[PDB]
C-alpha cells in the first residue's frame, strides 16, 4: 500500500533505530529494516522470529524491495497484535549470529494518518477532525504548525485559538500522535495546510 | 559483556519493612531485566519480567522499575515468605547474565553468642597438624571479629571461618573459627586465645595446653 | 501442566564427559528457546547455553564454548547438555529453563554435577565437652581432609536433632574439603547420655560413627 510506503518512509527518516516497527490500528504491526544492497543477501539470508507472551515463538517471512538500499520487512500475522504484552522480536543471520533484537508494546509505536478538514476563519480559531478511521479519538494529541511557530495541543480538543499580524497570510499545518501515558507512537505526517489572509 | 550489579549484597529487615533491591547494567539493556526468587535448595521463580511486570500468581507488593541503566526491585511491605535471595537478569543480549543476588535475612534483636573452644584432639596430633575450633553459638547479628592468639601473638592467614544460615526458629546464626597448626608449632605454645568482639563488646576465651 | 524434569548429573573426572537431559512435557521444546543455567555450591546464578527453536541455533559462555553442547530431539521432546573437559568451576547444580515473557519462566528441578581427580574420604576427630564445665556443654565432630562433596552429619542416628550446628564445608588450602558438626547439651548428661556423630561420605563409601567423651584429665 502507498500509505505503508509512505508511513514507513516516514518512521525510516526519523528512526532511531535500524529495526523499526509500527502499527495502525493496534491490531496490526509491520517491522522493517535496511541496509546496503548485497548481491548475495536476499530474504533467505535471514530469520524473523517472535514470541509473545509465553506463547510458541514464531517465524514471519521476510520480504524485501529496492529503496533510495534494501529494505527488509515483515507483516505480523493479526492474531500475534495484542496491546500490553511484551513481543519479543529477533532477526537471525543464516549463521546464526544475531542482528537484531527487540521488545517493544505495540500500544507504543503508533502512527497514524494525518489529520483532516483543517478549517481556520476570523474570531483566528483553528479547528480540524482526527484522523480518518481510528479509534480512541480521546487518546490523540495534536501539534499545530504556523508560517515557523509549534503549537501543542492537549489530547482530544481539536481546536486552536491563535496573536498574528494584520494583512497577512498565515498557512497552518495539524499533526497527530496518541498522547502518553497509555500509548505512544511517532507523529503523523502533517495535514493539508490552509491560508487566512489576515 | 554486560554486569548487572547488583546492591546490596544481603540485607535485614522485618516483616511489614519497604524493601528495595538495585541492580545496574554497566550498557544499555533496554528494559530486558527480569528479577526471580530463590530458596535454599529449589529454583529460581520468576517474579518480575520487562523490568515491571508482575508474573502471574506474584503478589502485588512485589513491583520493579527502570530509570535508564538502574533497575529496582520493591517489595512494599516484607512478608514472612519473601526472605530469599533474589536476582537480576538482563537477556537483552544473547550472552544472558545474572547478578550476584541479594539475600533478604530475617531482623531480630542482638544476641552475644556463647563462645566455646575445643583444643586438638589427641588423636589428630598424631597426623602432624592441630585444628583449634571456636564456636560462636545462636548469636544476631552476623557481623563479628573472630581472632586468634597463640602465647598472646596475633594469628593471621591461618584459620577459616564457617557460619550457618539463619536458625528457623530463632533467627539467629552460628560461626565457627578453625585455627590451622603443624604439631610442632602446636607443641611450642602453650596459651591458645579465640577473641570474639561484635560492637563494644569483647569476649576471650582460652586453653593451654596440657591442664 | 508444563514440566521440565532433568537428569544425568554425576561424579565425573576431567577427561571425563557427561549427557544432561531435559525433557520437557505440556509444550512443544522445539517451538522454544531453552536455556541451561548453572549454580556453583553457596554461589548465585550463572548462564551456560541456550538453544534457538525451529533452527536450533546454539550460544554459549566464553567459559564453556568448545567444551559443552546444547543440543535437542524434537521426538523425544528434550534438551540436552553435554559436557567435556571438566574443570573444577564446572561443579554446580544445572538448571534448564524455557524462555517466555522476555525471561525463564519454567524450570528444572536442578541435577548435580560433581568434578574430581581424587576421592578421600574424611578423617573425623572429637571436640570433646569439659565435663568440669555452666549447665549446658558444647560438643561435636571435626569431619577433615574429605573430597569431594558432600558429607552428612548426623547425632545418635538422627534421634538427637535439637541444638546440632553443621557448618557448611570449607575447601581448605590443602585442597580437601572439612567442616565440622557441634551441638549444645545438659552438662549433668556428660556422664550418663552417650554422644555419637554419624559422618556420611557417599562419594568414597565412606561412614564414621565416633563416640565423642569429656577428656580424661
Ligand atoms: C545468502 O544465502 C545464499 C543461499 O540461499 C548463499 O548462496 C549466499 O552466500 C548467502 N549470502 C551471504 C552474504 O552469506
Ligand atoms: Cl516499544
Ligand atoms: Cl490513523
Ligand atoms: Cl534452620
Ligand atoms: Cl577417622
Ligand atoms: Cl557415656
Ligand atoms: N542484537
Ligand atoms: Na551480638
Ligand atoms: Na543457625
Ligand atoms: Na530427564
Ligand atoms: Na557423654
Amino acid at each position: 500500500d502507498p500509505k505503508f510506503e509512505s508511513k514507513a518512509a516516514l518512521l525510516a527518516a526519523r528512526g532511531p533505530e535500524e529495526l523499526l516497527c509500527f502499527t495502525e490500528r493496534l491490531e496490526d504491526l509491520v517491522c522493517f529494516w535496511e541496509e546496503a544492497a548485497s548481491a548475495g543477501v536476499g530474504p533467505g539470508n535471514y530469520s524473523f522470529s517472535y514470541q509473545l507472551e509465553d506463547e510458541p515463538w514464531k517465524l514471519c517471512r521476510l520480504h524485501q524491495a529496492p529503496t533510495a538500499a534494501v529494505r527488509f520487512w515483515c507483516s505480523l500475522p493479526t492474531a500475534d497484535t495484542s496491546s500490553f504484552v511484551p513481543l519479543e522480536l529477533r532477526v537471525t543471520a543464516a549463521s546464526g549470529a544475531p542482528r537484531y533484537h527487540r521488545v517493544i508494546h505495540i500500544n507504543e509505536v503508533v502512527l497514524l494518518d494525518a489529520p483532516v478538514g483543517l478549517v481556520a476563519r476570523l474570531a483566528v480559531v483553528l479547528r480540524w477532525l482526527p484522523p480518518p478511521e481510528t479509534p480512541m479519538t480521546s487518546h490523540i494529541r495534536y501539534e499545530v504548525d504556523v508560517s515557523v511557530q509549534r503549537v501543542e495541543i492537549l489530547e482530544g480538543r481539536t481546536e486552536c485559538v491563535l496573536n498574528l499580524r494584520g494583512r497577512t497570510r498565515y498557512t497552518f499545518a495539524v499533526r497527530a500522535r496518541m498522547a502518553e501515558p497509555s500509548f505512544g507512537g511517532f507523529w503523523s505526517a502533517w495535514s493539508e495546510p490552509v491560508s487566512l489572509l489576515t | 559483556d554486560i554486569q548487572m550489579t547488583q546492591s546490596p549484597s544481603s540485607l535485614s529487615a522485618s516483616v511489614g519493612d519497604r524493601v528495595t533491591i538495585t541492580c545496574r547494567a554497566s550498557q544499555s539493556v533496554s528494559s530486558a531485566v527480569a528479577w526471580y526468587q530463590q530458596k535454599p535448595g529449589k529454583a529460581p521463580k520468576l517474579l518480575i519480567y520487562s523490568a515491571s511486570s508482575l508474573y502471574s500468581g506474584v503478589p502485588s507488593r512485589f513491583s520493579g522499575s527502570r530509570s535508564g541503566t538502574d533497575f529496582t526491585l520493591t517489595i512494599s511491605s516484607l512478608q514472612p515468605e519473601d526472605f530469599a535471595t533474589y536476582y537480576c537478569q538482563q537477556s537483552s543480549y544473547s550472552l544472558i547474565t545474572f547478578g550476584q543476588g541479594t539475600k533478604v535475612e530475617i531482623k531480630r534483636t542482638v544476641a552475644a553468642p556463647s563462645v566455646f573452644i575445643f583444643p586438638p584432639s589427641d588423636e589428630q596430633l598424631k597426623s602432624g597438624t592441630a585444628s583449634v575450633v571456636c564456636l560462636l553459638n545462636n548469636f544476631y547479628p552476623r557481623e563479628a571479629k573472630v581472632s586468634w592468639y597463640v602465647d598472646n601473638a596475633l594469628q593471621s592467614g591461618n584459620s577459616q571461618e564457617s557460619v550457618t544460615e539463619q536458625d528457623s526458629k530463632d533467627s539467629t546464626y552460628s560461626l565457627s573459627s578453625t585455627l590451622t597448626l603443624s604439631k610442632a608449632d602446636y607443641e611450642k605454645h602453650k596459651v591458645y586465645a579465640c577473641e570474639v568482639t561484635q560492637g563494644t563488646t569483647s569476649v576471650t576465651k582460652s586453653f593451654n595446653r596440657g591442664e | 501442566e508444563v514440566q521440565l524434569v532433568e537428569s544425568g548429573g554425576g561424579l565425573v573426572q576431567p577427561g571425563g564427559s557427561l549427557r544432561l537431559s531435559c525433557a520437557a512435557s505440556g509444550f512443544n521444546l522445539r517451538s522454544y528457546y531453552m536455556h541451561w543455567v548453572r549454580q556453583a555450591p553457596g554461589k548465585g546464578l550463572e548462564w551456560v547455553a541456550s538453544i534457538s527453536p525451529y533452527y536450533s541455533y546454539t550460544y554459549y559462555a566464553d567459559s564453556v564454548k568448545g567444551r559443552f553442547t546444547i543440543s535437542a530431539d524434537t521426538s523425544k521432546n528434550t534438551a540436552y547438555l553435554q559436557m567435556n573437559s571438566l574443570r573444577a568451576e564446572d561443579t554446580a547444580v544445572y538448571y534448564c529453563a524455557r524462555h517466555g515473557y522476555g525471561a525463564m519462566d519454567y524450570w528444572g528441578q536442578g541435577t548435580l554435577v560433581t568434578v574430581f581427580n581424587q576421592i578421600k574420604g574424611p578423617s573425623v576427630f572429637p571436640l570433646a565437652p569439659s565435663s568440669k564445665s555452666g549447665g549446658t556443654a558444647a560438643l561435636g565432630c571435626l569431619v577433615k581432609d574429605y573430597f569431594p562433596e558432600p558429607v552428612t552429619v548426623s547425632w545418635n542416628s538422627g534421634a538427637l536433632t535439637s541444638g546440632v550446628h553443621t557448618f557448611p564445608a570449607v575447601l581448605q588450602s590443602s585442597g580437601l574439603y572439612s567442616l565440622s558438626s557441634v551441638v549444645t547439651v545438659p552438662s549433668s548428661s556428660l556422664g550418663t547420655q552417650t554422644y555419637i556423630c554419624n559422618v556420611n561420605h557417599k562419594p568414597s563409601n565412606t561412614k564414621v560413627d565416633k563416640k565423642v567423651e569429656p577428656k580424661s584429665c
